[PDB]
DNA sequence: GATTACCGA
DNA sequence: TCGGTAATCACGCT
């Protein structure tokens, strides 16, 4: 994400520079939006797609002042299992049977 | 730049003097301008072949003009190698020797496609930001950027490539065929197959 | 291999008699000690500078992903260092001397809840060579015949 | 009822396109959308039904049955065909512009017409002559009736053309040539002018390769597959024709009311790019017009083409009805030219049977049962033509007068001929006619015997049978294609169909010294292997010590009665106990049986008047390869014979083995330790002479030969000194092990063995060698990293010393892989380069026949070989190559009248 | 039954000794790959030997051969 | 990606 | 001599 930093737009007011990225625990939202985790043998039992949400926080410079960080979702990631980024990361023998 | 030994030193004024006397400095670069395109283009010929020498000739060390100085001393030590195999002073080097073969895995190629898939996105950005500055032009002044920037990306662009691309294993550099489904029979071949 | 970020052993080196780019001719000076195919600084003497990071090594100061090679032509000399990403090793047993380092004492401790791989590889007994530094090797097979 | 008699090619005039076609297109739109799917464009404007719509061209026309018809595009621009491009090169080249002359002198026309006739058959003759005549208008730009107008080079690759003009005074302008002025140049030519060229002028006209009317392929060679349930997916082939009549709709509007002479241009070489990736989608040059998900579009010429395209891929091998296709699993209990068949596989093929008069009786019985009843029925047939399915509900209503004349179909039984295949089809034998028997489990049953012909085992195989129907094709492959008939081979005349594995090692128990055989024993083995004899297992031969007989005496009673052979086969190991046998025969040519013959041998097999007298059966009597008592057979007492010799042996032998035991265990590599001490001072010897050899080449005593250099020489005189050492070796436990355990027995006649690999499991393993070279791939000097480098010793570089008893070490265990994976790569990569060479020799060689005058021709009268194959006996039956074989003739022709 | 009699045989061509016993003839591509440069008629063809005969006078001298 | 060979200056 | 371009590379089955 550092390699791009500022680009365009045309207009000589907005400008975007680009801050940090945090990955949440891998949780999902069907329709009638609701979210709640997932658990990997959920996800292979009714064709989802087992992944993570990437927020990206950007910086608005205006007019060389920067005043307000927002953080947008920018989009999903797969996560692998039993890494140390999913659900089972430690967990031990009893509850893996859970 | 290239070496001190005297025997091979006495190569390049053979390679030097048969040729320097065709083409002067500076000039090669325009020559380029010669190759890739005919009947004087002018401002096509100066200006393609410096995008060609550097975006083409070592990546690697940069993509500025400046870099120039390095790219020069970098390649100019191959020519050593070559050099002294015509006499005969090393040997061939094998590219079967695990020195030289590394593995890209998991971790590297994922970061290759999320590059394309994110990059992709960054010109989507753009598109819905100068496609709304005049439709609507000005409103509420905090507000602007805080309705400029999160109606300006539609997230569902980036997930699809990232899934599509590794539920067919087909990757847009040109690979084909890395990732392939589970194969589940036999404890001993569902390990098999993670190695 | 894992990685490491790359600059710290920059500096590292620099330091231990390495002369830089500054100054070099090179040849023929005895020289091109490279890292990761980038060519940076000289050294005099090749076999002082290559046992002088493996003492280093297995003691436990610097980290545990770096290994030195050395070619030994009768007119060429190098000296690489690599520390990338991506290379494929395998774990030995140093000897020293005609005896084999760290015996039954410690071979106990493995049996018993002390200590474990992560503690023999910063005790410095465990080796893990590339393709590249086990060239300079010579390996045994069993431990009747060391 | 006709039929085709020739097929002539040419070229679509635009005149008759018009003609042709029913409509035209100017509308790029398939629905448009989901009710009502009828527009005026690309799909059916009265052009061609796919779905179950009976909307067409006034003409009714479901979906079953209806031809496709033709459209065509008025294309408002000419534009460049791409496949004849090539070739109007050639004409623009060789023809005088602005007149339409051909650039010749009326001298060279009168010559030039006069050899056509002259080489009037040959193809590749008369192509050779109209390169001179391209070669002659070539070099000429002074024509001699237009005082030589400044003629212009032409220029290509791929399709632009241009001209080298003059202006100014000298100038070289490039005038990009168009389509509209190439076709205005095509009119003028004559066409008295087109035999000078490669044209006809009914057929071919050359104006006509510039597409000014482009046809459109009907509904019914462009299908839209439905995808899920209702979503269709377009054909490839729709799918660019849609693209097309986009880029000339604009056009049409362009010229017609825009006036910016830039984009016209523009767009011209749009139309053309667009509609060379519809004939050639692969061309050179040209950017390949993708799907818009990732696929290139396969366009006509991959559609005709590509490894799986309408030659090879539909055309001329298809799939076919009435097959199947299962496993294989042996049994030696029917005979060699029958086959199991399945019960399951048996109800659900069927053969067409026309009850004549004297079959009435029998399918009345087979319709009325059923397609339950393994006896059954499944369609019965008129002589109308509406066949009558029986499943339903009633079969008494077709199983009343059945009304001579009809055709009715019922399952498999034994007796009907059937076929199979083995599918890699490499020789002509490996599909043969079988004659069906009915067996309940699932798998194909096939008798040991017939597997040299399909070069099959039986790890888990697949062949395929398919039932013939037609009453002229069912007994044509009885009479020409039976097991029976093709008991020996094209290749060699040796025999194919013989024995293998047990019962080679079955008959040499049967025949040696000392197989005496009790009452019981000879009294049960007669019943099981098929044979009728009344009341004479007699005379019980040696009474010494209980009545019992003899083993050669039971052999002897599958001969014919006046055999008469002698040979010496692989089991001789004393050759001076054979000369006296031979002495004696060879002077007093019947001596009596009894008192001169009990001199005999165990290698010298004496059969006379169908009575063995002297011998031991081995892989000299059956076999894949040369057995010559099963040879002798075929060509002396018809075939019908050799089929119940072959079907008598194969049971009589297996009982033998069976009953007698052949275990072999592991004390079978066992030697004891005075002989294994033998085998180490052969390995250390060895190894002397190899740190000895190292040091004459160290120290300068290199002693060189003169072709080779000093590192090839070593490498020479070192792999023959282990080589060597590994037959010596070999010898030593080969002498010492006796012949008389179930190792060597199996090794000595031959039936899965060598002589090596039971040496190659008591002793050494030899060297460990990769393509002539011995191991030295890896490090920097030295192949492992066990090994101090720079070091050339036998230990060290691929030399193993350790049995496959005696356990290997891990150096010689890794060096052992190294030479292992060296056989497998050449069964992948040799296999490949075979198949296709085989490819190349059929497909230009199957058209010869002989004639009955004996002449090979090929199918234009040209005589290949006169008297074919040098008068003029086929190989099938010849004897080692040579012809009718007075020798044998000789012997066996006085012997039968003299012996009397 | 000439194309298939001529193509059969050259699929079971598995490995043979390649370490033959001879100094003489040397290196003249046996096998599979013989079978396809004689059929392909290929101009080049690698490792061209040549026998050659001697007379009555070069028949039996040792070093006048 | 490797063999050829035909075609082109 | 000498450089250039296409056009080719088992059988069946999931
Ligand atoms: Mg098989
Ligand atoms: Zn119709
Ligand atoms: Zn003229």
């Amino acid at each position: 994400v550092n390699e791009f930093g500022e680009v365009v737009p045309d207009i000589p007011n907005f400008k975007v520079k680009f801050g940090k990225i945090r990955i949440g625990q891998p949780e999902f939202q069907e329709a009638q939006g609701q979210r709640r985790p997932l658990y990997p043998m959920d996800a292979r039992i009714r064709n989802l797609t087992y992944s993570a949400p990437l927020y990206l926080e950007m910086i608005p410079v205006v007019n060389g002042i920067e005043q307000e960080p927002v953080e947008v979702r920018i989009g999903e990631l797969p996560i692998m299992l039993k890494s140390k980024a999913c659900r089972l990361y430690g967990l031990s023998d009893e509850e893996l049977i859970k | 730049a290239v070496s001190d030994d005297p025997r091979i030193q006495q190569v390049l004024f053979d390679n030097l003097e048969d040729a320097s006397d065709i083409s002067t400095q500076e000039e090669a670069l325009d020559y380029i301008g010669r190759l890739a395109l005919p009947g004087q283009p002018k401002e096509y010929r100066l200006r393609r072949a410096e995008h060609i020498i550097d975006n083409n000739l070592l990546p690697h060390m940069g993509v500025d003009p400046e870099n120039r100085r390095a790219k020069a001393y970098y390649l100019g030590m191959m020519a050593l190698k070559v050099l002294e195999l015509s006499l005969g002073l090393r040997g061939e080097d094998d590219k079967d020797h695990y020195a030289n073969k590394r593995l890209k895995l998991a971790g590297d190629l994922l970061k290759d496609l999320f590059r394309v898939a994110f990059g992709q996105l960054v010109k989507d950005m753009q598109y819905q930001m100068t496609k709304t500055y005049q439709r609507k032009g000005e409103r509420y002044t905090f507000e602007n950027i805080q309705r400029f920037v999160r109606n300006s990306i539609r997230p569902d662009v980036l997930s699809e490539r990232i899934e599509h691309a590794l539920a067919t294993g087909s990757w847009p550099g040109g690979r084909t065929g890395v990732s392939q489904l589970l194969d589940r029979t036999n404890y001993m071949s569902t390990l098999s197959h993670l190695r | 291999t894992t990685g490491i970020p790359e600059r710290e052993v920059r500096e590292y080196l620099m330091k231990m008699g390495v002369v830089p780019i500054e100054e070099r001719r090179p040849a023929p000076g005895l020289y091109r000690v490279y890292l990761n195919g980038v060519l940076i600084g000289t050294v005099e003497d090749g076999r002082k500078l290559v046992e002088r990071i493996r003492a280093d090594r297995r003691a436990g100061k610097i980290s545990d992903v770096i290994n030195v090679a050395l070619y030994e032509d009768e007119e060429v000399k190098e000296v690489y260092i690599n520390s990338d990403d991506g290379r494929v090793r395998r774990p030995l047993i140093v000897v020293e001397n005609g005896k084999p380092k760290l015996t039954r004492e410690h071979v106990e401790g493995i049996k018993n809840g002390t200590l474990t791989w992560s503690d023999l590889i910063r005790m410095g007994v465990i080796e893990y060579l590339d393709a590249e530094e086990e060239e300079n090797a010579y390996v045994a097979t069993w431990p009747w015949e060391v | 009822k006709k039929v085709i008699g020739s097929i002539e090619f040419g070229i679509l005039s635009p005149q008759e396109i018009r003609k042709m076609s029913a409509a035209e297109i100017t509308v790029p739109d398939t629905y448009d959308d989901d009710g009502y799917p009828i527009e005026g464009g690309l799909m059916d404007k009265r052009l061609g039904v796919i779905d179950p719509g009976l909307r067409c061209e006034t003409c009714g026309a479901r979906a079953g049955e209806c031809p496709g018809h033709f459209g065509h595009i008025e294309l408002a621009r000419p534009v460049i065909h791409v496949g004849f491009a090539k070739t109007i090169h050639r004409v623009l080249e060789s023809t005088c512009r602005e007149c339409g002359r051909i650039k010749l002198t009326d001298e060279e026309i009168e010559e030039y017409m006069q050899k056509f006739e002259v080489m009037g058959d040959r193809k590749g003759a008369v192509d050779k002559l109209i390169k001179e005549i391209h070669k002659k208008a070539k070099e000429r730009m002074v024509c001699p009736h237009c005082g030589a107008p400044q003629f212009p080079i032409k220029f290509e690759r791929p399709t632009i053309y241009w001209e080298l003009r003059k202006d100014e005074e000298g100038n070289e302008y490039k005038h990009r040539m168009m389509p509209s002025e190439v076709r205005d140049r095509l009119e003028k030519i004559p066409d008295k002018d087109l035999p000078l060229l490669g044209l006809h002028p009914e057929k071919s006209r050359p104006e006509w390769m510039v597409l000014t009317v482009l046809p459109v392929p009907p509904v019914t060679m462009r299908p839209s597959i439905t995808l899920e349930s209702g979503i269709r997916a377009e054909d490839d082939l729709t799918h660019k024709l849609v693209d097309i009549i986009r880029i000339n709709n604009r056009l049409k509007s362009n010229i017609e009311a825009g006036a910016p002479q830039l984009i016209i241009e523009d767009l011209w070489d749009l139309l053309q790019y667009h509609v060379t990736t519809y004939i050639n989608n692969e061309t050179s040059g040209v950017p390949p017009a993708k799907h818009k998900s990732g696929r290139p579009l396969k366009t006509l010429a991959q559609r005709l083409k590509g490894k799986e395209g309408r030659f090879r891929g539909n055309l001329s091998g298809k799939r076919v009805n009435f097959s199947a296709r299962t496993v294989i699993s042996p049994d030696p209990m029917i005979s060699i030219n029958e086959v199991g068949v399945p019960l399951a596989v048996a109800m659900e093929l069927t053969v067409p049977e026309k009850v004549t008069e004297f079959n009435y009786e029998k399918l009345k019985q087979r319709v009325l049962n059923g397609p339950e009843k393994y006896p059954g029925a499944n369609y019965v047939i008129d002589p109308e033509g509406r066949r009558i399915r029986l499943m339903e509900s009633n079969r008494e209503l077709i199983a009343e007068k059945l009304d001579i004349g009809w055709t009715v179909e019922r399952h498999l039984e034994d007796g009907d001929v059937v076929l199979f295949n083995r599918q890699p089809s490499l020789h002509r034998m490996s599909i043969m006619a079988h004659r069906v028997r009915v067996m309940p489990y699932r798998t194909f049953r096939l008798n040991l015997p017939v597997c040299p012909p399909y070069n099959a085992d039986f790890d888990g195989d697949e062949m395929n049978l398919h039932v013939p129907q037609t009453e002229e094709a069912q007994a044509e492959a009885k009479i020409l294609m039976e097991v029976q008939n093709h008991i020996i081979s094209p290749r060699y005349g040796g025999p194919l169909i013989a024995g293998i594995q047990d019962h080679i090692s079955g008959g040499y128990l049967l025949t040696r010294e000392g197989a005496y055989f009790t009452r019981y024993e000879v009294e049960q083995m007669l019943m099981f292997a098929g044979m009728d004899v009344n009341e004479l297992p007699e005379p019980d031969k040696y009474e010494n010590g209980e009545p019992l007989w003899s083993g050669k005496t039971i052999f002897s009673l599958l001969l014919p009665d006046d055999l008469t052979i002698w040979y010496r086969n692989k089991l001789c190991d004393e050759p001076e106990r054979c000369e006296a046998l031979e002495k004696l025969i060879e002077e007093k040519l019947i001596p009596d049986p009894e008192e001169v013959r009990k001199l005999a041998y165990d290698g010298f097999v004496y059969i006379q008047n169908g009575k063995l007298l002297s011998g031991a059966v081995d892989k000299k009597a059956y076999g894949r390869e040369d057995g010559k008592l099963l040879d002798i057979i075929v060509r002396e007492y018809g075939v019908e014979r050799a089929r119940q010799f072959l079907d008598q042996v194969t049971k009589l032998t297996i009982w033998v083995i069976t009953h007698k035991g052949f275990t072999t265990a592991i004390d079978d590599e066992d030697l004891p330790q005075e002989a294994i001490d033998r085998i180490h001072e052969i390995i250390r010897e060895a190894e002397e002479k190899v740190q000895r050899l190292i040091e004459a080449y160290k120290r300068g005593e290199l002693e060189p030969l003169p072709g080779k250099t000093l590192e090839e020489t070593l490498e020479s005189k070192i792999m023959a000194v282990l080589a060597e050492a590994r037959d010596n070796a070999g010898k030593v436990a080969e002498r010492y092990l006796g012949m008389n355990n179930h190792a060597v027995i199996m090794a000595k006649t031959g039936a899965r063995g060598k002589i090596l690999n039971i040496t190659q499991m008591a002793a050494m393993l030899g060297q460990q060698s990769i393509r002539g070279k011995r191991l030295y791939r890896g490090y920097r000097g030295r192949v492992l990293t066990h090994f101090k480098p720079g070091d050339l010793g036998a230990r060290a570089r691929g030399f193993v010393t350790n049995s496959y008893k005696s356990g290997l070490t891990p150096q010689e265990y890794f060096f052992h892989a190294m030479g292992g994976r060296e056989g497998l790569v050449d069964t992948a990569v040799r296999t490949a380069q075979s198949g296709y060479m085989q490819r190349r020799l059929i497909n230009a060689l199957q058209d010869l026949k002989v004639d009955y005058d004996g002449t090979v021709r090929d199918p234009t009268g040209i005589i290949v070989q006169f008297k074919y194959g040098e008068d003029g006996v086929d190989p099938m039956k010849s004897w080692q190559g040579k012809t009718v074989d007075v020798d044998r003739v000789i012997v066996r022709t006085l012997l039968k009248m003299r012996g009397g | 039954v000439a194309a298939q009699s001529i193509g059969e045989p050259s699929t079971q061509m598995t490995l043979n000794t390649f370490h033959y016993a001879g100094v003489a003839e040397i290196n003249v591509t046996l096998g599979l790959p013989r079978i396809i440069e004689i059929v392909d008629a290929r101009k080049n063809p690698s490792t061209p030997i040549m026998t050659v005969y001697l007379d009555e006078e070069h028949r039996y001298d040792r070093d006048k051969a």
